[PDB]
C-alpha cells in the first residue's frame, strides 16, 4: 500500500501511445534536469534549475 | 623627418552578466500567485531562455579577443629591447595583481553595494575568464609581438631582435630599412617620450573612458529603473501583494491583481528586449575588437586609418574594465 | 616549382582530412544547427501561448460565449485577445533581433567571398590561421562554408644575424631579405623561408 | 530605506537599539553534469550563496528542493558563483570543459568522479630573445 500526492512527472510515449518510461521531477537533481530540459538524454555541460 | 606618435584606443569587449528568475521578482513570498501566474505559459522560461544566452555569449565575446593565442608566451629577463623602453605595458611582478602600469591606471578609473542593492530576485553572475587571466592573455600578447614580431600570430613564434621588427615595419611603410637604424637612437627616444605622454593623459581627461563609463552606466541603470517598478501602483489599490489578498475580497483580487502580474511582467518584457539591443551592439564592438587585435596587434596593418591616424606600425593591446585599450604606434 | 611535388601531396592529404574533421565532432555546423534550432523552438512557444488563459476562465474562445453572457464576455474576450497580441509581439521582435544577427553574419560571408575567394587576403587571421593563399566555398543549408587554404611554416631552425655589414668602410643593408650566418659564413635569405644565398 | 525605497532598518518598538534588515538567502540552483551516455553521478552548484546556510536545512518539507541525501554529499568548495556540492576541488589545471564561473571549470576525470579546478589557459613557453639571434623555418 502507498500514498499518492501532487507530482509533477514526465511520461515517455512510444509510437503505439503506451507509457514507456517516466521520470520523477522532485527526486534528485539529474532527473529534474531531464524535466526542465523535456529529454531523457542530458548533453554534457551545466543547466539551470529551479 | 618624422614622429612617431602612440594614440590610445578604447573599445567595449562585454557587458555584465544577469539573470532573473520568474516567480520572485513578480510575485515573491506568494503561494497564491504561483497557482495563478502558471495561467501565461511561457511567459518567463522565454525570459530565463533570452538572459542566459545573453550570458553565454559574454564570455564567448571575450574568448575570441583575448584568447587568441593557444601559447601563453613570457618575457626574458632581459628587459633591453634595442633601447626601447617598455616598462608601462610589461606587468609589475612587484604588485599583487600582475598588471602594467597603465592598466593600474585603467582599473582604477572606472568604478561598477550598488550591484548588491538590487537582490529581489536579480542575480549578476560573474565573468568565466576572471580579472586576472584575462591580464595573463594581454601579457602572453606583448610578449609574443616583442619578441617574435607577428610570426606567432602565424605559426610558431620565431624570435627576432627588435630593433630589426621595426625595420620591417618600416619597409611595409614605404620608406626603407635604413632610416630605422641611422636614426635608431632617436626613434627609440621618442617612441617612449610618446608612450610617457599615455599614462598623463589617460588620468587627465575625465572621459576618456567614457567608452567603457556608460557600458556599466546603462546597466546599472536599468537594472535600477527594473526594480523601481516593484513600487510602481500599475492603477490598484496598493502595490504592495499581500495587502490587496487581506484587505479585498477573493474573487475582486484574483482579477484587480491581473492587471499587477502583467503590469509588472511588461516591465520584464521591457528590460529583456532593451538587453538584446545592447547585447547586439557590444557583441558589434566585440568582433571589431577582435579584428583589432588579429591584425593590428599581430601583423602590420595596409588599411589607412584603421589601427590609428598615421602610418601603423605595430600596436599594443591593454586589458581593462570590461573591454580592451589599444596602444596603436604610427 | 621546386617543391610543387610535395606541395600538391600536402595539399590532398589536407583536403581529405576535412570530410573526417566535420563527420565526426558533432558542434562542427553547430553555428547552422542553433539558427535552425532557434527558429524552431520559437515558434513552437508561439503555438503553445493560445494554450494559455492569459487570465480568463479558458483558452478557448468558443466555449466563453456558451457558459458565459455577451456583455462581460467583451471583457472576458479582451483578457484573452491581448494575451495572444502581446505573444505575438514579443515574436516578431525577437525575429527583427535575430535577422540583425544574421544580416551581419551575411555581410561578413559576402565580404569573405569578395576577399578570400576573389583574391588574396594580406588580413592576418581574417582568412585561416597563416598567411593566406586561397579559399574555397561551399554551400550548406541556410549558411555557406570555407576551406581556407593557409601557409603554416615548421621546423624552424636558429641563427644568428646583423643589421647590416661594412665591407668598403661603408655600410651595406639587404633589399629583400635578412643576414644570417650560420657560425662562420655570412648569408642573405628570404625572411619567411631559408634559402641562403652568397652576399653580393 | 535605500537607494531603491526598500524598509532595511528598522528599531524596535521596545528599547532604543538599532536592527538591519537583509532578505532571506535566494539564487539559481545549477547542476554540473556530464552526459547522460556517460556517468549519471552530477554536481550541484548554488549560484551566489554563503555556503554555510545551505546545511542547516538538510531537513524535510523546507525547501524548494526536495531532495535530502544529496545535500550530505561531496566535499564542497566555495567559489565566487557560490559553493559547488558534489565536485572536489583539484589543484593542477587543466583546460575548460564545463564552466562554472570565475576561472572554476569542471570536467570528468578519474574511481572516475566530477573534479572542480582553475582553468590552463594554454602551454607556459619562454620565446628565447636575443639581439643578435633569429629563427627561420626550413
Ligand atoms: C656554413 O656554411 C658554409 C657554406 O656551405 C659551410 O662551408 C662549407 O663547408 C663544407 C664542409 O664543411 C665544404 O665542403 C667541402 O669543402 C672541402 C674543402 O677543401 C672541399 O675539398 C670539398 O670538395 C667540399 O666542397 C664547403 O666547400 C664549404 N663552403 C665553402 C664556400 O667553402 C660551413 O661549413 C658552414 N658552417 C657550419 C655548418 O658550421
Ligand atoms: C627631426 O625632429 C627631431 C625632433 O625635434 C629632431 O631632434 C632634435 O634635434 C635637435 C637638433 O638636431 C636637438 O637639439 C634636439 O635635442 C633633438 N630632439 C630630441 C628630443 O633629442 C631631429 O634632429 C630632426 N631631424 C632632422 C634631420 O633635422
Ligand atoms: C622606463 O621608464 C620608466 C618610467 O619613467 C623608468 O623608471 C624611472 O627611472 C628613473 C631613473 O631610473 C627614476 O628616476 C624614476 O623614478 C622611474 N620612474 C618610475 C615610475 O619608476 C625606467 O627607468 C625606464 N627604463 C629604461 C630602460 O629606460
Ligand atoms: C637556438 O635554439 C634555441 C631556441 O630555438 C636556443 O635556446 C635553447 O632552447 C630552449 C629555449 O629557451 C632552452 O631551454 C635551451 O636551454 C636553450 N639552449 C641553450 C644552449 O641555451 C639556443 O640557445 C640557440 N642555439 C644557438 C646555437 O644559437
Ligand atoms: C517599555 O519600554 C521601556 C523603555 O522604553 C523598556 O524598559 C527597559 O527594559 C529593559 C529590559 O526589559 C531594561 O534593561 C531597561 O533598563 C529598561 N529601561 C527603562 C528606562 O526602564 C521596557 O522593557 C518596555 N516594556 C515594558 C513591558 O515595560
Ligand atoms: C507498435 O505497434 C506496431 C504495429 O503492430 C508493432 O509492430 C510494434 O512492435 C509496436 N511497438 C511496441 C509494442 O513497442
Ligand atoms: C555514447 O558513448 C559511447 C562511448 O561510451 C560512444 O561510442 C557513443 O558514440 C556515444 N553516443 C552518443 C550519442 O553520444
Ligand atoms: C560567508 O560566511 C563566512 C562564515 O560565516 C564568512 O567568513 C564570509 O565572509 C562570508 N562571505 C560573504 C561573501 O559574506
Ligand atoms: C593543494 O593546494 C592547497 C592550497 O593551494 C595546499 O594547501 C595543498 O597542500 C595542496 N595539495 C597538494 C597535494 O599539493
Ligand atoms: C645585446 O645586449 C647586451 C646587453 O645590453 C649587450 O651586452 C650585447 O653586446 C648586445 N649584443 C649586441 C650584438 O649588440
Amino acid at each position: 500500500v502507498g500514498y499518492l500526492q501532487p507530482r509533477t512527472f514526465l511520461l515517455k510515449y512510444n509510437e503505439n501511445g503506451t507509457i514507456t518510461d517516466a521520470v520523477d521531477c522532485a527526486l534528485d537533481p539529474l532527473s529534474e534536469t531531464k524535466c526542465t530540459l523535456k529529454s531523457f538524454t542530458v548533453e554534457k555541460g551545466i543547466y539551470q534549475t529551479s | 623627418n618624422f614622429t612617431i606618435s602612440v594614440t590610445t584606443e578604447i573599445l567595449p569587449v562585454s557587458m555584465t552578466k544577469t539573470s532573473v528568475d520568474c516567480t520572485m521578482y513578480i510575485c515573491g513570498d506568494s503561494t497564491e500567485c504561483s497557482n495563478l501566474l502558471l495561467q501565461y505559459g511561457s511567459f518567463c522560461t522565454q525570459l530565463k531562455r533570452a538572459l542566459t544566452g545573453i550570458a553565454v555569449e559574454q564570455d564567448k565575446n571575450t574568448q575570441e579577443v583575448f584568447a587568441q593565442v593557444k601559447q601563453i608566451y613570457k618575457t626574458p629577463p632581459i628587459k633591453y629591447f634595442g633601447g626601447f623602453n617598455f616598462s608601462q605595458i610589461l606587468p609589475d611582478p612587484s604588485k599583487p595583481s600582475k598588471r602594467s602600469p597603465i592598466e593600474d591606471l585603467l582599473f582604477n578609473k572606472v568604478t561598477l553595494l550598488i550591484c548588491a542593492q538590487k537582490f529581489k530576485g536579480l542575480t549578476v553572475l560573474p565573468p568565466l575568464l576572471t580579472d586576472e587571466m584575462i591580464a595573463q592573455y594581454t601579457s602572453a600578447l606583448l610578449a609574443g609581438t616583442i619578441t617574435s614580431g607577428w610570426t606567432f600570430g602565424a605559426g610558431p613564434a620565431l624570435q627576432i631582435p627588435f630593433p630589426m621588427q621595426m625595420a620591417y615595419r618600416f619597409n611595409g611603410i614605404g620608406v626603407t630599412q635604413n632610416v630605422l637604424y641611422e636614426n635608431q637612437k632617436l626613434i627609440a627616444n621618442q617612441f617612449n617620450s610618446a608612450i610617457g605622454k599615455i599614462q598623463d593623459s589617460l588620468s587627465s581627461t575625465p572621459s576618456a573612458l567614457g567608452k567603457l563609463q556608460d557600458v556599466v552606466n546603462h546597466n546599472a541603470q536599468a537594472l535600477n529603473t527594473l526594480v523601481k517598478q516593484l513600487s510602481s501602483k500599475f492603477g490598484a489599490i496598493s502595490s504592495v501583494l499581500n495587502d490587496i489578498f487581506s484587505r479585498l475580497d477573493p474573487p475582486e483580487a484574483e482579477v484587480q491583481i491581473d492587471r499587477l502580474i502583467t503590469g509588472r511582467l511588461q516591465s520584464l518584457q521591457t528590460y529583456v528586449t532593451q538587453q538584446l539591443i545592447r547585447a547586439a551592439e557590444i557583441r558589434a564592438s566585440a568582433n571589431l575588437a577582435a579584428t583589432k587585435m588579429s591584425e593590428c596587434v599581430l601583423g602590420q596593418s595596409k588599411r589607412v586609418d584603421f589601427c590609428g591616424k598615421g602610418y601603423h606600425l605595430m600596436s599594443f593591446p591593454q586589458s581593462a574594465p570590461h573591454g580592451v585599450v589599444f596602444l596603436h604606434v604610427t | 616549382y621546386e617543391n610543387q611535388k610535395l606541395i600538391a601531396n600536402q595539399f590532398n592529404s589536407a583536403i581529405g582530412k576535412i570530410q573526417d574533421s566535420l563527420s565526426s565532432t558533432p558542434s562542427a555546423l553547430g553555428k547552422l544547427q542553433d539558427v535552425v534550432n532557434h527558429n524552431a523552438q520559437a515558434l513552437n512557444t508561439l503555438v503553445k501561448q493560445l494554450s494559455s488563459k492569459f487570465g480568463a476562465i479558458s483558452s478557448v474562445l468558443n466555449d466563453i460565449f456558451s457558459r458565459l453572457d455577451p456583455p462581460e464576455a467583451e471583457v472576458q474576450i479582451d483578457r484573452l485577445i491581448t494575451g495572444r497580441l502581446q505573444s505575438l509581439q514579443t515574436y516578431v521582435t525577437q525575429q527583427l533581433i535575430r535577422a540583425a544577427e544574421i544580416r551581419a553574419s551575411a555581410n561578413l560571408a559576402a565580404t569573405k567571398m569578395s576577399e578570400c575567394v576573389l583574391g588574396q587576403s594580406k588580413r592576418v587571421d581574417f582568412c585561416g590561421k597563416g598567411y593566406h593563399l586561397m579559399s574555397f566555398p561551399q554551400s550548406a543549408p541556410h549558411g555557406v562554408v570555407f576551406l581556407h587554404v593557409t601557409y603554416v611554416p615548421a621546423q624552424e631552425k636558429n641563427f644568428t644575424t646583423a643589421p647590416a655589414i661594412c665591407h668598403d668602410g661603408k655600410a651595406h643593408f639587404p633589399r629583400e631579405g635578412v643576414f644570417v650566418s650560420n657560425g662562420t659564413h655570412w648569408f642573405v635569405t628570404q625572411r619567411n623561408f631559408y634559402e641562403p644565398q652568397i652576399i653580393t | 530605506r535605500d537607494i531603491a525605497d526598500t524598509t532595511d532598518a528598522v528599531r524596535d518598538p521596545q528599547t532604543l537599539e538599532i536592527l538591519d534588515i537583509t532578505p532571506c538567502s535566494f539564487g539559481g540552483v545549477s547542476v554540473i553534469t556530464p552526459g547522460t551516455n556517460t556517468s549519471n553521478q552530477v554536481a550541484v552548484l548554488y549560484q551566489g550563496v554563503n555556503c554555510t546556510e545551505v546545511p542547516v536545512a538538510i531537513h524535510a518539507d523546507q525547501l524548494t528542493p526536495t531532495w535530502r541525501v544529496y545535500s550530505t554529499g561531496s566535499n564542497v568548495f566555495q567559489t565566487r558563483a557560490g559553493c559547488l556540492i558534489g565536485a572536489e576541488y583539484v589543484n593542477n589545471s587543466y583546460e575548460c570543459d564545463i564552466p562554472i564561473g570565475a576561472g572554476i571549470c569542471a570536467s570528468y576525470q578519474t574511481s572516475q568522479s566530477i573534479i572542480a579546478y582553475t582553468m590552463s589557459l594554454g602551454a607556459e613557453n619562454s620565446v628565447a630573445y636575443s639581439n643578435n639571434s633569429i629563427a627561420i623555418p626550413t
